[PDB]
């Protein structure tokens, strides 16, 4: 997640003019990382709250 | 005494430098190149598709909308590529490349000669001289041979 | 390398320029360019009435200022 946002700053530091065109790819990478964590957590929440 | 009869102009003001831009939001399609040897340009704001420079860190390649970066030019070759697909190679002797986000390049050098004005036969003679000079144990000759070989090796590699 | 030997960046550039002037072909361009490497200048300073050379900064590129 941060490795995405951490990039966007540095890129924006080197090219502010491109800052508005890089944000979609940033949000996309964030969303996919977050979704992977979400499934990793969904196992656990699914592991406990239903299984006896 | 006259109260300051003279009022000289600043010579910097007679030049027209680019103004850098923040957040313009537009990418140039082709750069505006300006190569200068000691004082005289060889190219003045030419449209150019691409350019390729050599540095100590290594060889770089610049296109339109390249990030603002200022850096040395290692003594070697310099490739310009116009929109027509042709190319133009220039040998240089150091300098400083000033790139712009808006698309401007100022490659200020001490020398700029095309490869077409160089002959391999005359170069081959200088090579062994610079080499044997590097072999001679003496700080006055060794460094000079090292520098000459530094400029000659890329030429010997590129002409082939 | 040449850095700690004392010679500056600009003498290094001028030496590389002199080398490029050596290798390049015979033609009008070489006639224009040899002028941009050859050494003809001096320094001088006035004594009480006479001229004297300030030879602490040499023109020849192999040497090192002191």
């Amino acid at each position: 997640v941060a490795m995405c946002f951490s990039s966007y700053m540095l890129a924006a530091a080197r090219q502010p003019n491109m800052s508005a065109k890089l944000l979609p790819y940033c949000i996309l990478g964030f969303a996919l990382s977050e979704a992977l964590a979400l499934f990793t957590l969904l196992i656990a929440l699914l592991e406990l709250f239903v299984f006896s | 005494q006259d109260p300051r009869k003279f009022f000289p102009d600043n010579g910097f003001r007679f030049f027209d430098g680019p103004e850098d831009s923040f957040g313009d939001g537009n990418i140039p399609a082709q750069i505006i190149l300006t190569l200068t040897r000691q004082d005289e340009f060889i190219l003045k704001q030419e449209p150019v598709a691409a350019i390729t420079i050599r540095t100590n860190e290594g060889e770089m390649g610049v296109l339109a909308g390249h990030e603002y970066t200022v850096q040395q030019l290692a003594p070697g070759i310099l490739e310009v590529e116009y929109e027509g697909g042709k190319k133009d190679q220039y040998v240089i002797s150091g300098g400083f490349a000033h790139v712009n986000d808006t698309g401007v390049v100022d490659i200020n050098t001490v020398e700029a000669v095309p490869l077409e004005e160089i002959d391999h036969e005359k170069l081959a003679k200088a090579l062994e001289e610079a080499r044997a000079k590097s072999q001679s144990p003496d700080e006055a000759v060794r460094i000079q041979g090292e520098i000459a070989l530094e400029i000659f090796e890329p030429l010997e590699a590129a002409l082939h | 390398s040449w850095r700690d030997a004392g010679i500056s960046y600009l003498r290094y550039l001028s030496i590389v320029t002199r080398c490029i002037h050596e290798v390049q072909k015979e033609g009008p361009l070489l006639t224009k360019n040899v002028r941009f490497s050859t050494i003809g200048w001096k320094s001088l300073y006035l004594d009480h009435g006479a001229t004297k050379e300030y030879t602490a900064i040499p023109a020849e590129l192999e040497k090192i200022p002191e």
